């Protein structure tokens, strides 16, 4: 292809990725709340 | 991906990382910072600076070259330390140019910095560069010539680069004084290293006119009284032996008698046992004597007794000198009194210098080690002085060595400049602007020295591209004023072995450091 | 009931258990395989750290790295501690298996959320690497290795340099390191000892001048510097003793109870020193190899004898200059002749000229067993850097001595693996695809990663090298290595261990397993 | 983690059995006050005073 | 050689206090260069003592508002940006990383020991050839309605560009328009309402064809009436205090008291029948009222609304036709509103009285049904630049070329001058060219394409004069936005260089910082 923009910037990966591990986290933190058998929260 | 922070702690106290352009800024500020504590030194109109300690007497020394700078600051960075090890191994070997490696390192990562900012593969800089300095080394030793076929121009060429290299530092100040005589002392040489053989000594006041190099050999000891005080035409041998208290090679003896007339009997033998071995060196007929270990009082008694002159203990590198140039040896063994050559001299006495006291050695058998009589208003003086005169001798050692040179600073430079511009017109694709800024780095070096000389500097280096342009390779800027002038009628030389070796390790050392991709701090050995 | 202490001291006392703690585990490997990624094998770049007490030093020798390093969580240890392994085994892929055993448990932490028991995920590694080592194995082509040719081995070595900065002059190393492992190997033995070789380095000086001596090397000068400093072909003899009168190792008390007894002291310690000088003179040898140094009465004497020597040679270059001489070891002049004698090629004296260091090299005409290599280049971290690299290839050639020891890396094999993976996976019952799948995907982890750092379009490159290698099938179609196109790498020829990615397969395999099962956890 | 710092979190049957923890507590300190016949606990206030319930 | 400052107050009177603003001038351009072009990314900007208010904005003038600094150069970009964003919209991110660039450039410049008066001469007159090109390229437009409407859509698309909106543009920009349209040619900003109800999505939101109000009725008011008599007022009605003052009641009987009751009850009748005489259908109370007059109101049976505001009873004055009143001797003296209808409508979970065949539509009201509060502030800031970018462009009808265009042009122009200019300032006039040839690559960074291959066909096209060639960003080609239709407004990128040229003349002349010992915190 040639070389050309190496992509020397990664901070905003990191941000990226750490906002959405996040979500992960606490999207997986609360899966035990909805269902007809579902657990409840105190 | 990138990550190694968010998840959990994978470090101790004061253990890091960083992994983005953040570790680049980090390693670019601290080299960004080692040239301008540099930069601001190079040229022939390079500056100075003063190194202070932190408390304990605040040593104070005064130096030009950036070598000992680098060495005794405390650098952070781990890219700093690179850049003063690189700049230890460069002033190891040659020296004179440490800090023009120094400097077109940091000029060559900021450069690189721009370029990266501009997004761009490191490896195709690696590569561009690896091959622009393979063309511009096969390019500048095709500007190599070769000299020596005979001695008066050879001789020129020595004082030439003598006063090149006083430029740099201070000695420039009085560099004439300085050249011619230094040029002798290298002609003592005659094929071989070990510039601890050239003794340099310093004693306060004088003036730097008045130091001057003897004409012959110099000591420093003391004498005993029953030895003489005005000696000529001596005959001398070297000694490293144990006459203090002649301990037998066996441990474990002892005295196992009872009366004590026994005792007064064994210890005069014991002192004739000493007095036959005076007399086994002194069946060699010398006329004086040195001894690497301590002379003692016994001994000292017999060789008055005898009444011949004879020097006391001393060190390895004082008896080196003297078995060079009188052809002596360091004997231990005294069955042989004639097996053995006595070192030779013509005239040994004792010279009042000043407040001190020095023997003068002259008509020795052999010129081949010198000792440099060195006097200043300070002592900073006197050790700035030894450690440029130390530089310029390295420097002469290595082109007598090798008598390949090349024009002046900077022209050289400027056509290496040219040819590699040259290339950049052949080199197609993205490797072409790397390289071409690879180009323009080198170019940077004549404007840093016309600017350290306080002189416009892009008009000079347009004309000076203009005139290497023309083949002209001659032309460059002049060292008496900020103009343009050929240096062979105006007489700079440039050693081409040193500075195509300082390509060679910047090159060496840049690709290294770019190479990086991350910066981890362990921890700091919490106390 | 109130609660009470059962444990001694619970108030500092920190526990987790279940999937929290595995959470724990793949989020801290994940963030460690990320952290080590961009060196990968034949094409990468060099992390650079500083220790504790203020050392630096780079590399992708990757387990240096991870051993520098004042780490808190145990699987980073044990991560070092694998890689440690890795590079005593190998030496390549120092940074390749640890970043497949994230790709691994990457695999493992998503397959986790899906509800399944580790068992599972670990038995179906398992099943995985002993396919992807079976077919590592049907790959691998044997290499015809001869005492006479060589080029094969030096593009060897020559593509095991890549991603290592030694690749600047990149064709000499290869040369002198056959030459060497040829001249020390043991060949029915198939052993090389690598303490043969005095692998050493001083700073300056150039990477060109990196060379192969076929001798040895000291570091001791002249015992009279005054003395001549050069000769030919000689003869030497080593000594184990010093040149002091014979003193017993038991407590002696000798009594002098008369002069004469002193006399005949006197004379009897010279007449020992002359004759000992008339017992070393009598056997004819030029040089003499001594241990623990000696007087200056031995030092004239030679100089009015002209047979060079020296003194305080260590333990292990004593045995070496015994070795490359070819004679034996004499203790004492009872066991001193002319037979057990050493034949010198050529000694020498250098000093480096600028150094003040003094440096005696010995070549010889005949043959040799122990050779020694040189560096030069621009810092101790350069002479660390030429001296590991180097150290690293020997290490290849040592598992080279045998043949098939090579099958076309850069790449590819994760390619082919990764398709036998999928294929045999595809033919079997649930329960095991998923894991077998996750393997495949960790097995073309490393292409991915390989085109990142090259700073390649990474997925369209995978994917029409994979449609070029699986329409036609050859083990060599991996990736631009040296970036000009040229995919068929039976040209680039990139030519590196079998075993060392077999091993890698098996340690990170073997690894992911064991660190699946910590399933509960206790702290202070 | 979860991102609810700030704060402790517990689960399981573990807390499940600590929900026992409590309540089967309370039920021992009133093991004595049963229907037709029991016995009579004292309790006296940080005052101090003197109080008696059955 | 002595101390002279207090504890705490600093002066850097060398190149390290340019260096310190040079550095955060520089952590300011990054910052936001990530905003610009159709390929902007947003941020975020958290918040600790705030009590974790967070908000999410890509023009850069937010960022800018929320964040402070101890060195003063970058507070003055920061009131630079206020500046810009007074006058018009987006731009903040384009002159502030334009002085980015040029402070940059005067790096690059200080770093050949050159007096700064000849750089500020040079980009005097640089800045004057510039702004002289760039009128004599000055396109203009409104002779024809289908012309000028097709001007404000693309310059409207080109600039939901660099916001988010752009997802659904055709639903947004051409909208917007019509609300500019609703101006009727007056200046007034004021007029467009700005509703953000969390739920829905942005297409489910619309334009009404009427005016909608959040405020409670009165006890019993009627839910509909046609064809709407309205008035508007603004007095007492709250048992209407007679206003005068130190006036006692002051008696020895309460019937006198009782008598007093009902004489103010029958008082507050009369000013009920007094407003009752001029005849209307509804009322509008823009304050309180009180229970008898709500029991007056009802036996009238009217629709009176009550506590209004003042900026939405001006805008309401304006839009149905009626003027407010405030005394009511003058049953003919009064323009009164009118409305079709007015019923009831529900939106999200609130309620809001409807206007729907209103007289006039001169005010505007933009609902926003979003699906977050955050996604709906950055909304309602973007609509605001976009309706202020719409009034100017309607203000003055030139407009100018985007996509380097105009940029290059300009660039172009200063390319001839500094070569036929002797002296440094040439070069640095070409280093200031150059300085502008940044602002367009930093443009294709955002999108990431070839840039210096792009970066020389402009200058290429440019100095073969094709005067409208520009970057495609579909693509990543280079064509005509005469085809493509990317126009912007030339009052916008006037002012953009010139206040870049007067905020680098300001930083650029400064020696020395000096920060005051801090008071206390």
């Amino acid at each position: 292809r040639g070389k050309g923009a190496y992509q020397d910037r990664d901070k905003p990966a990191q941000i990226r990725f750490s906002n959405i591990s996040a979500a992960k986290a606490v999207a997986d933190a609360i899966r035990t709340s909805l269902g007809p058998k579902g657990m409840d929260k105190m | 991906a990138s990550l190694s922070l968010a998840p959990v702690n994978i470090f101790k106290a004061g253990a890091d990382e960083e992994r983005a352009e953040t570790a680049r800024l980090t390693s670019f500020i601290g080299a960004i910072a080692i040239g301008d504590l540099v930069k601001s030194t190079l040229g022939p109109k390079g500056m100075d600076k003063i190194l202070l300690s932190s408390g304990r007497d605040a040593s104070l020394m005064v130096t030009n070259d950036g070598a000992t700078i680098l060495k005794n600051i405390g650098v952070d960075n781990p890219a700093a330390k690179v850049l003063v090890d690189m700049s230890r191994v460069q002033d190891d070997e040659v020296g004179d140019g440490t800090t023009s490696v120094t400097v077109l390192a940091a000029e060559l990562l900021r450069e690189a910095e721009s370029l990266i900012a501009k997004k761009i593969h490191p490896q195709t800089i690696i590569a561009g560069w690896r091959e622009a300095t393979k063309a511009a080394r096969e390019a500048l030793l095709s500007s190599a010539v070769d000299h020596g076929s005979d001695e008066v121009k050879f001789r020129q060429d020595l004082m030439n680069i003598a006063g090149t290299t006083l430029s740099s530092k201070l000695l420039t100040h009085h560099k004439d004084h300085f050249t011619k005589l230094a040029v002798e002392a290298v002609l003592r040489l005659k094929g071989s290293g070990n510039l601890e053989a050239i003794h340099i000594i310093k004693k306060l006041g004088g003036s730097l006119a008045d130091s001057y190099l003897d004409e012959g050999f110099l000591l420093d000891k003391k004498i005993g009284v029953n030895q003489p005080k005005r000696i000529e035409n001596a005959k001398i041998l070297i000694a490293n032996t144990g006459m203090d208290t002649d301990k037998i090679k066996i441990f474990g003896s002892r005295v196992r008698v009872d009366s004590t007339a026994k005792v007064a009997e064994i210890e005069h033998a014991e002192k004739e046992k000493m007095k036959e071995k005076v007399e086994r060196i002194l069946k060699h007929g010398i006329n004086c004597f040195i001894n690497r270990q301590l002379i003692y009082n016994y001994p000292e008694q017999l060789f008055g007794a005898a009444g011949v002159m004879a020097i006391e203990h001393a060190d390895f590198a004082g008896v080196e000198r003297l078995a060079l140039v009188t052809g002596g040896e360091i004997a231990s063994t005294f069955d042989h009194p004639e097996l053995v050559k006595l070192g030779s001299c013509k005239l040994i006495e004792e010279v009042m210098i000043g407040e001190d006291k020095l023997i003068h050695f002259s008509g020795v058998a052999l010129g081949e080690a010198c000792t440099i009589v060195l006097r200043g208003a300070t002592q900073q003086i006197l050790d700035e002085a030894e450690r440029s005169l130390h530089d310029a001798l390295c420097v002469l050692a290595q082109t007598v060595k090798d008598s390949r040179t090349v024009y002046g600073g900077g022209c050289s430079e400027m056509l290496m400049a040219h040819a590699v511009t040259q290339l950049a017109n052949r080199t197609p694709g993205k490797e072409a602007v790397a390289m071409e800024s690879y180009a323009k780095a080198l170019r940077m070096l004549p404007t840093i020295i016309a600017d350290n000389a306080g002189y416009d500097s892009a008009d000079l280096v347009a004309q000076l591209r203009a005139a290497h342009s023309e083949g002209n390779t001659t032309a460059g800027l002049d060292m008496r004023e900020g103009t343009i002038g050929d240096m062979a009628i105006l007489g700079i030389t440039e050693s081409f072995q040193v500075k195509r070796q300082v390509l060679l390790s910047a090159a060496e050392a840049a690709e290294v450091i770019l190479r990086v991709d991350n910066i981890i701090k362990a921890a700091p050995r919490k106390r | 009931g109130r609660p009470f202490l059962i444990i001694k001291d619970q108030d500092r006392k920190s526990r987790l258990m279940g999937l929290e703690a595995l959470k724990s585990h793949i989020m801290a490997a994940k963030a460690v395989a990320n952290t080590m990624r961009t060196s990968l094998g034949p094409n990468g770049l060099d992390k650079m750290m500083v220790d504790k007490d203020g050392d630096v030093t780079v590399t992708n020798d990757g387990a240096t790295i991870l051993s520098m390093m004042d780490v808190d969580h145990q699987i980073a240890k044990l991560m070092v501690e694998l890689s440690k392994s890795q590079d005593d085994e190998i030496g390549d892929g120092t940074t390749g298996v640890v970043v497949l055993a994230g790709a691994l448990l990457e695999e493992a932490e998503q397959l986790l959320d899906r509800g399944i028991h580790p068992i599972r995920i670990a038995d179906g590694y398992e099943q995985a690497a002993r396919v992807a080592i079976e077919h590592l194995d049907k790959i691998s082509d044997s290499v015809l290795v001869d005492i006479k040719d060589t080029e094969p081995l030096i593009q060897t070595a020559k593509t095991t340099l890549g991603s290592k900065v030694v690749n600047s002059c990149h064709r000499q190393m290869a040369e002198i390191a056959v030459n060497a492992v040829l001249t020390v190997a043991d060949m029915e033995r198939r052993d090389v000892d690598f303490e043969l070789i005095k692998v050493e380095g001083k700073v300056g000086g150039r990477l060109e001048d990196t060379k192969l001596i076929k001798g040895v090397i000291v570091d001791k000068d002249f015992s009279h510097p005054q003395m001549p400093k050069k000769v030919e072909d000689a003869k030497i003899a080593i000594l184990t003793c010093p040149f002091e009168p014979p003193k017993p190792k038991t407590k002696h008390k000798l009594d002098v109870t008369s002069v004469e007894d002193y006399k005949a002291l006197q004379k009897y310690e010279k007449e020992k020193f002359e004759e000992m000088i008339q017992q070393i003179k009598e056997t004819g040898a030029n040089l003499a190899i001594c241990q623990w140094g000696f007087d200056d009465e031995a030092n004239h004497l030679l100089l009015q004898n002209n047979l060079p020597a020296v003194r305080w040679v260590g333990g292990p270059e004593i045995e070496l200059i015994a070795i490359a001489t070819g004679g034996r070891i004499v203790p004492r002049f009872s066991e001193l002749t002319a037979e057990k004698l050493g034949f010198a090629g050529l000694v020498q004296e250098i000093s480096f000229g600028t150094t003040k260091d003094k440096m005696l090299v010995i070549e010889q005409c005949k043959n040799s067993r122990a050779v020694t290599i040189f560096i030069r280049g621009g810092n101790k971290m350069i002479i660390e850097e030429a001296k590991r690299s180097l150290h690293d290839a020997l290490c290849v050639i040592r598992n080279l001595i045998r043949d098939n020891r090579v099958v076309y890396g850069g790449g590819a094999a994760e390619i082919s693996c990764a398709l036998a993976v999928s294929q045999e996976a595809d033919k079997c019952p649930t329960l095991e695809q998923y894991a077998m799948r996750a393997f495949a995907d960790a097995l073309e982890v490393i292409p991915m990663a390989l085109s990142e750092n090259s700073g390649m379009n990474p997925i369209q490159t995978m994917t029409e090298v994979r449609a070029r290698q699986v329409k036609e099938m050859n083990p060599a179609l991996g990736i631009d290595c040296l970036h000009k196109g040229t995919n068929d790498m039976k040209q680039q020829h990139v030519i590196e261990t079998l075993i060392g990615k077999k091993q890698q397969i098996s340690l990170a395999t073997q690894m992911v397993r064991m660190i699946l099962k910590i399933d509960d956890i206790r702290k202070p | 983690g979860p991102l609810s710092v700030f704060g402790d979190r517990s689960t399981g049957e573990t807390i499940r059995s600590q929900n026992v923890m409590a309540a089967a507590s309370i039920a021992n300190i009133v093991k004595s006050s049963l229907g037709p016949v029991g016995l009579d606990k004292m309790l006296v206030d940080d005052i101090g005073d003197v109080t008696i319930t059955n």
